[PDB]
């Protein structure tokens, strides 16, 4: 999994 | 280990075995540019992105780290990469993970154009009832024999060249424009060169757009251009949604001057058949930008993509891009 | 002036300026050979008909005055050749009319499958909205890489030969399987040659059929032979319906052996999504038997077969004919 | 217009 950096 | 984003994506899974040993890797998933994570703005040396957002001077601008940028596909016209070489940014494509697909899809978008084969299979999924020959010809009306045509292309690039080679055995004259070629193409594959636009749209029974969009090719085919194509001309377009005015397009095609229009990419993205200025345009087939698309291209774009981020973080930038699209303003 | 008859039709707008003169021209607009006026049976002495309807030994003893069939295209599957030769009927068809038409409309099923236009163009009929790139890589899925496939073509007369000549250019290797040709044709157009139907499904990823049906290969994709196909492979049959057991297919298409099929011609037609064996498939494209169709094609057809009844009118039979097809039995 | 033999 990668880094959820979602808004 | 620097922080590497994919701006407008989710899924990571291939770019993540080639990175996950020297990057952090993160998805913003955004839609706009005002969806990023302050952290990516701050942070992130290195970015990945789609088609699906723009990045603009003041976009860039908001980035303190950023060092590399790689569009995994090969048109960056939704980068300002004036504006990221003179940041200190480096801009790199894919160019050549998906010329066949390209291709074969336009190919696929010009045949269906001359033989119907997806308007009769609609035909048939609305339940016409196509029993006799009278019937038969009745709901292939239009079709057309394609030995003698001319196909015109606008843009003879890697894109273009595969087209013309493809469109040969079908009995096609193939003849391009594009005014940034050197001499010589033309004799080496065999072909026509135009000179001008209008020579092009003239000549040409079925046109087909295989252009970069750039700041001067905006609505190139537009309300006076299409007035010049042939009465009854095919337009495909799976280059760029901005090449082409859909108001324009939507007039011709209601009025019968234009006898059909396959689209790939559109102004606004994503496409709807139920808005916009195509709303009820006779003879229009859409696809929703998949000329790039299969199983191998894609896994092939992500891969080089994920490379090119290993050069820029492990090398020098830009000496160690295979890519880089903007070296002069670097 | 001898009554000439359309069996299968009404339209005789191409056909009666050729013979007004010579003969008195009629239609019948028959459906089935029940439905044929006496006065054509008793008085007709040549017939025009499409693929529409069927004649047996039993329907041409019925005919008292007959010379002359003319098939309005290149199959004759339909006509007992040989019960028509003993009754001292001559038949013809017309070979060569729309040899162009189906290679491309052929070409343009493969495209179809390998890329998906077509049921990528009815999902935006359907309203998919493919925003992002994990929906256009969702809605595309199975999209696939054309180099390197392999094309197999049963049948290598006229029309598997245009296709060939086509697929080429795309990186297919071409290879087929035809029992009846003379050994030279696959040195002359450089593709593979294999000698048995076996071998030919066993190493194709995507087979197409370009064969007669005849006395000898009715079901010939079949429940068995389709187990020898490759895994995920592609179907495609634009030649006769009686050449593919649609129960197979059917089957084959829902456990998903074959990846998908694209069909323009049926064991009955006309073709319904609603009714049949193949009722509710996936991956299933079918158009409604009309890969010879174009204006010009069917003009020059119509022109040919008109000219064919004027030489058999005027001439001697069979001496006269163009392209008459039983003269072994004549 | 060509002969009506249709039934
Ligand atoms: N629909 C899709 O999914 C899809 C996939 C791949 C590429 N594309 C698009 O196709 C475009 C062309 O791709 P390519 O790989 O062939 O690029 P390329 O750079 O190899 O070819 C582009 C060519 O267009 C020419 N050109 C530029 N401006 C022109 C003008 N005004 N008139 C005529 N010719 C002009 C350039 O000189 C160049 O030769 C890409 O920029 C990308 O936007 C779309
Ligand atoms: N879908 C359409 O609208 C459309 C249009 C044109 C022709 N057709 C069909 O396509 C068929 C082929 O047309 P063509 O002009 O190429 O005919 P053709 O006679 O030129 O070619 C047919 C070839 O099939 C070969 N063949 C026969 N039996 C075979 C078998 N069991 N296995 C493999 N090969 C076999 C023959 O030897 C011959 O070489 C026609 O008979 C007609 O039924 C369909």
């Amino acid at each position: 999994e990668a880094l959820d950096l979602s808004m | 280990r620097p922080l590497v984003a994919l701006l407008d994506g989710r899924d990571c899974t291939v770019e993540m075995p080639i990175l996950k040993d020297l990057a952090t890797v993160a998805f913003c998933d955004a839609q706009s540019t005002q969806e990023i994570h302050e952290k990516v703005l701050n942070e992130a040396v290195g970015a990945m992105m789609y088609h699906t957002i723009t990045l603009t001077r003041e976009d860039l601008e908001k980035f303190k780290a950023l060092r590399v940028i790689v569009r995994i596909g090969s048109g960056y016209d939704n980068v300002d990469i004036k504006a990221a070489g003179e940041l200190g940014i480096a801009v790199c494509n894919i160019p050549s993970a998906a010329v066949e697909e390209t291709a074969d899809s336009t190919i696929c978008h010009i045949l269906n154009l001359y033989r119907r084969n997806t308007w009769l299979y609609q035909a048939l999924r609305e339940g016409t009832r196509v029993q006799s020959v009278e019937q038969i010809r009745e709901v292939a009306s239009g079709a057309a024999r394609i030995r003698g045509e001319t196909l015109g292309l606008i843009g003879f690039g890697r894109t273009g060249q595969a087209v013309a080679v493809r469109a040969k055995a079908f009995g096609f004259s193939v003849i391009f424009y594009d005014p940034y070629l050197q001499d010589g193409i033309e004799r080496s594959l065999g072909v026509q060169r135009v000179y001008t636009l209008q020579d092009l749209l003239y000549q040409s029974d079925c046109v087909s757009l295989h252009c970069n969009l750039n700041e001067h090719n905006h609505h190139l085919i537009n309300d006076f251009t299409i007035k010049q194509m042939r009465q009854g001309a095919f337009l495909v377009n799976a280059a760029r949604g901005g090449l082409v005015d859909e108001k324009a397009l939507a007039q011709a095609l209601k009025e019968g001057r234009i006898r059909g229009a396959a689209l790939d990419v559109h102004e606004s993205e994503p496409f709807s058949f139920a808005q916009g200025p195509l709303k009820d345009a006779p003879n229009l087939i859409c696809t929703p930008h998949t000329a790039w698309y299969s199983e191998q291209a894609s896994l092939e774009m992500r891969e080089a993509a994920a490379t090119e981020i290993r050069r820029a973080i492990t090398g020098r930038i830009p000496e160690s891009l295979r890519n880089c699209v903007n070296k002069e303003f670097f």
